[PDB]
């Protein structure tokens, strides 16, 4: 899915009364890659950023 | 100047807190009777249960009865957990009521040392009544059981 | 009562303790206060006496 606006929902326990509570984000995994500037010229930074990261 | 106003109005706002809080805590003790009576009747009962009724039924219930025994136990230790702070928190009202009698005598405020003296024995005689019921049921229990034995 | 309620109840009564401590060490603080002023009172008197 094309995603741009994510929510979150919680369901609480029917047994639980406490208030305050710790819940994790988690993980999230997606590319920016969207067909059915993405041509060629989308390698011309990403080449650099390797080189540059491959450098360090 | 004297500071007889300001404890005159000091006093005014805690003896309207402390009216709301003796009525609070009639509604309050009416509850902690009820609710002392109830927790000591269902150890009185599960005893009973525990006692009385083995062997009668089938062997499908006695499974059950002993499941049950189980599970009871500790969720009756677990409802009993606050059990354990009442009497903490009566020692240190009764340490602190001590202190109070002690240091109105003290200063000499007569009121004072009544208000502190009287304080200490009605938290004796409350938290003593609702323990005096508890054992009350507790030596009846005894005394079933003496006569039950013998 | 709740969690909070209990945290609140553990709380009560550890203050209530330190503050039967806290009553004793301020009291005893104003008494020796009293003390002090009195003797340099007294002190002052014998001195003034003399």
């Amino acid at each position: 899915p094309v995603c741009r606006f994510m929510k979150i929902t919680v369901i609480g326990r029917y047994g639980s009364t406490n208030a305050r509570a710790k819940i994790p984000l988690g993980f999230y995994y997606g590319h920016t890659y969207i067909l059915p500037p993405e041509i060629d010229q989308h390698l011309a930074m990403m080449v650099a950023l390797q080189e540059d990261i491959q450098c360090r | 100047l004297s500071s007889e106003a300001l404890m005159r109005r000091a006093v005014s706002l805690v003896t309207d807190s402390t009216s709301t809080f003796l009525s609070q805590t009639t509604y309050a003790l009416i509850e902690a009777i009820t609710e002392y009576t109830k927790a000591v009747y269902t150890l009185t009962s599960l005893y009973r249960q525990y006692t009385s009724l083995l062997g009668k039924m089938n062997s499908e219930e006695e499974d059950e009865v002993w499941q049950v025994i189980i599970g009871a136990r500790a969720e009756m230790t677990s409802k009993h957990q606050e059990y354990l702070k009442l009497e903490t928190t009566w020692m240190t009202a009764v340490g602190l009521s001590e202190m109070a009698a002690e240091a109105a005598y003290q200063t000499g405020a007569d009121q004072a040392s009544i208000t502190a003296r009287n304080h200490i024995q009605l938290v004796k005689l409350q938290v003593e009544e609702v323990h005096q019921l508890s054992r009350k049921a507790e030596t009846k229990l005894a005394e079933a059981q003496i006569e039950e034995l013998r």
